[PDB]
């Protein structure tokens, strides 16, 4: 139960407890003393002599061998359910936006096992998301993980935010944030983005940020990870979970290795990388009774993809959606690379037949559009086939009947928003390959819902 | 006997007082959590825990097993889901049997081989026809994250439904939902009778995932030892050669080439040298395998694929392009061989594959003048045309593996023409239906090729095909 | 029909250097993309 | 004598002997129990407290701490002469072909210096294959290594058995085989390409390959080198030895350093990589009894060749053999790069000026018809000088008289086999060059012995 502080180097807390008394690996210990606060640290390693070596959660200044320890006797356990819609937390599962303490139910540890093989859902599932290019092309499956590739000027936390709306909205489902590394200014613009877009209310967020130390850093994602797991477990439902910069939480892992002496892999990262990651990436998932679809920012600013904190995290991933500046500072606001965007569930067995061709489909068409692209570009339009021709008209139609009006962004265009089904997306995008809509002006696609909505629209200039 | 832990950390513990345990032997925690003796230190045991670890802290006894490590092994695996110790991981009960094996033992040696020579159709036309595979071959599956690798195990497993060989797909450091989706696919195709899954998540403990293809060998071995045949996919090895590296430097081993141990090489080869093909006086069984090593950005000049490549017999590539092109399955029939090659075919599809080579060979240059069609006469769209042809004859649905016959039959009739007076996105069509009709009409030609298959009686076979042909409906 | 065929292909290597041209330059436009994200 | 097991680490083994009964190093400590087998380890390191750290030949599993060992008081040795030959052995020099054990009379140890400064023979003396490419172009030197770089389907076995073959033949030199680190299909597989090609007859085989731990990689060619000293001091021949992966046996000295914990270089590889290359490597050479010509199959997959694996065994090297897969699929069967291939006897000090010249007759020719190829691409054949033009016909005359039918390949091809003495490749390739047969057909001196062979099919098609 009760220890005393041997050794303090940086985030690192080695702690002597009694023989036979010592703490399972993870669980929180708490320090107090001695000039206010409280301090957590987490079980790391048994070093043995009754000392068991932590990685703190908050800077260990002032600390003082001799300090007496108490082990909590489990993992840092954090507030889940209803009470932690609409509020922000840090790792230890405390109220960082001074709004009153969590009145929450129940408290779960942040550290546990992946669901079971037998609880394991064992057949793909579409998350219908409201927007039409992501459920066309790179479709959210349940469970599924998907690297959201952008640069904020491209409109990430408008996409974060429609997704939370569209998946509130349309099912049931409440939605984590976890800040994990990023700039702590960053993370108070989203909380305003999204306290003034109401979809707040939908969600509990959870703040590590890189002001923090490792110990934060490395955890905080797990806090976020337990609160989802709540509204999936108890509640049932699909729940969504950001988690942005992922990376920064595998490197917060290379820290606290070298703190704790490890290996490390000679391109610096810890021994147990892969495995830290997996211990994360596999408790997201499609149970029985079903949810957590995790959109990870995937920053890293190296910009190699090979490195192994990427190649890591990619393992995991079952879509990507990469938002590009190009298509932004075109008009298309949404602005999802149709080509660039991919989805593992773009199977026909996932999405049947009719799904899957109209959006090889479409792909097939975007992607002839860039290749005659270069054709002009070398041999002018002259020479151009008029099906080449043709078929270059219903691309710049496609590629507009892509982008839609978000309900987060009433409060600024107000369309007002748009959640188009993929039965309507699809049907949509079908008629549009089959030439059914060719005379249509091509403006007449650009910030629509359905193809329905396409043809009123085909009734101006 | 008994032990007890001193020092724990990272899964990896100092226990001390197991006297008489042996180098790799199994060992019981309190908790029933298992361990392995990894090194028999002066004073100290060395040992690896096997499973959570987290219950497991200083003063936790340890047991002996009195067995080196070793793994149920046995036709009462067949349609279990199970981890590398071999505990169920399905909830279907426990596992009905007293036969095990180490999950490391010798490979055969030179002398107890002889060369294969026996087809294992995996289905794929593009496989089974360019890059074909044999029983006792190490055929690498190497490609991009999504590109279709665990599709082309799964196919090829449901292949075996014919069924002279058991398969051991091994899921090292998957995420459990796709395993558990790669276990209901195979139910859902009634392939599973005859499978045995082997599977280490990626949340497991790294040395689980390490044990994971020595499991599943060894799940295989018990069957080319007794004369049968098996199939056994390691689906990453990357995943495992990973899983191996964090284990050294937790047990601070010095690091080597590469982010990799020195051994790394070791790891896969002394593995996959376990898969072979016996001689007849060895009993004559054979294991098979199918490696996967997963690239990063198509890099296949990267340590740990070059040395697996180094170890088997022939790589399948998969184009990552291809796959986004949504050609299926995105091999790369260009770079992508089979080192032991038509040893493993049977005559007729060693036959009408031959000249299969050189055609989309030929069709590779002139692809560049795609949609260019100007040559007129020449080395045109007499081998361009039809080459755009044969690439449609190589595409293939998932999880539709195709019976040796019907490929052969299928192949032979593009390559001879016989789809040149037809379209091209009219290709894959008229294949699909030249095959309905011979099931149901020329079954004769077919069985002929079922027994002993060289396909003969051709021209009543063109007969056969152009009494279907004429098109009449391009 | 004989000045009518120097013309065309007269015409057409002209349109195949600027071809050829037309396409070195807009390739070194695109390498720019195949490197800076 | 006898010592009991300290410590099991891997292939390491620590074992306790009695003050001033302690083991050479190299020397074989044999280790019984518990299940079966017995165990051979080798003395490595005098760690101290008559304790000594060893590497094993074979598992350690099942090893208990405490079990007897004993050290034999000699390194390991193996069987040597007449027994060995058509026999299969592994690094113990045990029979793993089950064809019964060894009656050899005499067991050497497998460590041991190289022969003196005085034993050295003092001029280079070419090894004389029956093949006219390397005699002309890249000769072997007796007590020369030669590198063979070759990808099996360019038949690099073809090739050692012709060798082989040759060497037995118009010499009396046997061959030993030592398989290192490769794979156990393609020992397996050369195996039999022999056993019915009659070759294993002349030939002692050893195997190490990947699946045998790394003590045994990395003895295992020592095994194979001592058995053709056996031949050279005993018997006085010219006798083969081909290592098949010798890069192999460098990464077997990669581990077995690793295992016991030293250095390493930077580059991951031993610190005494050179040392144990150079033990290995100066032990293959012509004494004055004469004798041991090394063919290394030199391989390393990452394709670098300044790696300092390769770099150290290229130290060594008196000449390369290079397969080339364009000469195979071109037919040119011994399908050696008459260009890229080398020998350092190539002095008219060693082959004589004739021989020399010739040679380097041919070398200029055969570089011409490259030249010559790139200029009739950028030039067409418009503007070839009739003397270029000439020297074209010769270029191609020359690189079929390059070919040759080889004895072993009879079996398939049957032609039968041709050897071809150097005084009579020097001659044929001389009145090539002096324009003796421009009038013959080119197809002429494909697959021919001497150049009288050549008029002989001039006389059809």
């Amino acid at each position: 139960n009760k220890g005393r502080i041997i050794q303090v180097m940086g985030p690192v807390v080695d702690i002597q407890f009694e023989s036979g008394q010592l703490p399972d690996i993870y669980n929180a210990i708490t320090i107090e003393r001695p000039q206010g606060g409280t301090l957590t640290v987490e079980a790391a390693v048994h070093l043995g002599d009754n000392v068991v070596r932590c990685v703190a959660m908050a800077s260990t200044d002032g600390l003082v061998r001799g300090l007496e320890a108490v082990d909590t006797g489990a993992p840092i356990s954090v507030p889940v359910g209803k009470a932690t819609l609409g509020r922000v937390f840090n790792v230890l599962g405390e109220p960082i936006d001074e709004q009153g303490e969590v009145n929450a139910e129940e408290r779960h540890p942040i550290h546990r096992p992946a669901p079971e093989f037998e609880e394991l859902s064992t057949a793909d599932e579409i998350l219908e998301t409201g927007i039409k290019v992501i459920d066309l092309l790179a479709p959210y499956a349940k469970g599924g993980k998907i690297g959201l590739f952008g640069g904020a000027g491209v409109g990430k936390t408008v996409l974060i935010q429609e997704l939370i709306n569209n998946v509130a909205q349309e099912h049931g489902g409440l939605s984590v944030f976890a800040g994990v590394g990023e700039r702590t200014r960053e993370g108070n613009d989203l909380y305003h983005e999204m306290k003034d877009s109401g979809v707040i209310s939908k969600t509990s967020m959870v703040f590590g940020q890189m002001n923090e130390p490792p110990g934060a850093r490395l955890r905080v994602a797990l806090t976020g990870l337990t609160m989802a797991e709540y509204f999936r477990d108890r509640e049932g439902q699909d729940v969504l979970l950001f988690i942005d910069n992922i990376f920064r939480f595998t490197q917060a892992g290379s820290e606290v290795s070298a703190l704790l002496g490890r290996m490390p892999s000679a391109v610096g990262y810890q021994p147990t990388l892969a495995t830290e990651m997996g211990q994360l990436q596999e408790r997201i998932t499609s149970t029985k009774k079903g949810s957590i679809t995790s959109i990870q920012a995937i920053y890293v600013p190296a910009d190699d993809y090979t490195d192994p904190a990427p190649a890591t995290t990619f393992a995991h991933l079952d879509a990507t959606t990469n938002l590009e500046r190009k298509l932004a500072e075109m008009g298309i606001y949404p602005a999802v690379d149709p080509l660039a965007s991919t989805s593992r569930i773009l199977s026909p067995a996932v999405v049947g037949e009719e799904h899957y061709r109209v959006a090889r489909g479409v792909q097939q068409v975007l992607q002839r559009y860039n290749d005659l692209q270069d054709i002009i570009a070398i041999l002018g339009m002259d020479e151009l086939s008029d099906e080449d021709k043709l078929i270059v008209a219903r691309a710049r139609k496609i590629q507009r009947f892509l982008s839609q009006p978000f309900h987060v962004a009433e409060q600024f265009t107000g369309m007002p928003g748009k959640y188009v089904p993929v039965k309507e997306t699809v049907r949509g995008f079908k008629e549009i390959l089959e030439g059914k809509h060719d005379n249509l002006p091509e403006e007449a696609f650009y910030m629509v819902g359905t193809i329905d909505e396409a043809v009123e629209k085909a009734k101006k200039l | 006997e008994v032990g007890t832990v001193i020092q724990v950390g990272d899964g990896i513990a100092r226990v001390h007082g197991l006297e008489k345990v042996m180098a790799g032997e199994l060992l019981e925690f309190e908790n029933g959590v298992m361990g392995m003796a990894q090194n028999l230190e002066e004073d100290n045991v060395g040992v690896v825990i096997l499973g959570p670890y987290t219950e497991i802290r200083e003063g936790t006894q340890v047991k002996r097993t009195g067995r080196i490590m070793e793994v149920p092994v046995g036709e009462a695996l067949l349609g279990r889901v199970v981890n590398p110790l071999g505990q169920p991981l399905d909830g279907r009960g426990p596992i009905e049997t007293a036969e095990y094996r180490p999950i490391e033992s010798p490979a055969p040696g030179v002398m107890d081989r002889k060369s294969v020579h026996e087809p294992l159709q995996t289905g794929i036309k593009a496989i089974d026809s360019m890059i074909p595979i044999g029983r006792g071959q190490r055929e690498l599956i190497i490609g991009d994250r999504q590109t279709g690798k665990t599709t082309i195990a799964i196919d090829t497993i449901i292949n075996q439904k014919g069924q002279d060989v058991i398969c051991i797909y091994v899921a090292i450091g998957q995420k459990q939902s796709t395993v558990a989706g790669v276990v209901e696919t195979l139910r859902q195709h009634d392939a599973l009778d005859y499978t045995i899954v082997v599977t280490a998540s990626a949340s497991e403990p790294a040395p689980l995932l390490y044990l994971a293809p020595y499991a599943g060998c060894a799940m295989g071995e018990y069957f080319m030892y007794k004369g049968k045949h098996a199939l056994v996919v390691y689906d990453d090895l990357s995943k495992q050669a990973a899983a191996y590296r964090e284990l050294s430097l937790l047990l601070r081993r010095p690091p080597g080439r590469e982010a990799y141990p020195g051994d790394v090489f070791y790891l896969h080869s002394r593995l996959l040298e376990r898969a072979a093909k016996l001689s007849d006086e060895k009993g004559g069984g054979s294991l098979t395998a199918l490696p996967f090593i997963e690239t990063q950005a198509g890099d296949v000049s990267a340590y740990i694929p070059t040395n697996v490549i180094s170890i088997t017999d022939g790589q399948i590539f998969l184009e990552s392009d291809l796959f986004y092109s949504g050609v299926r399955p995105a091999v790369n029939v260009g770079i992508s061989v089979s080192r032991v090659g038509g040893a493993a075919q049977i005559k007729a599809m060693k036959k009408v594959a031959g000249t299969l080579r050189l055609d989309l060979a030929q069709y590779r240059e002139l692809q560049a003048f795609a949609q260019f069609g100007s040559d007129l006469d020449k080395a045109t769209q007499a081998k361009l045309n039809r080459g755009e042809r044969t690439v449609e004859i190589l595409k293939q649905d998932e999880h539709k593996p195709m019976p040796v016959e019907e490929q052969v039959i299928s192949i032979y009739a593009v390559t001879n023409g016989f789809m040149d007076d037809i379209p091209v996105e009219d290709v894959r069509r008229f294949e699909e239906e030249l095959l309905s009709f011979m099931r149901a009409n020329k079954d004769s030609l077919l069985d002929h090729i079922r027994q002993t298959g060289e396909l003969p009686d051709t021209k009543e076979l063109d007969a056969a095909i152009e009494e279907f042909k004429k098109g009449f409906t391009p | 029909l004989l000045d009518a065929k120097a013309s065309e292909f007269g015409a057409r290597m002209t349109a195949m250097g600027n071809a050829t041209d037309n396409a070195t330059e807009m390739l070194e436009t695109l390498t720019l993309q195949f490197n800076r994200a």
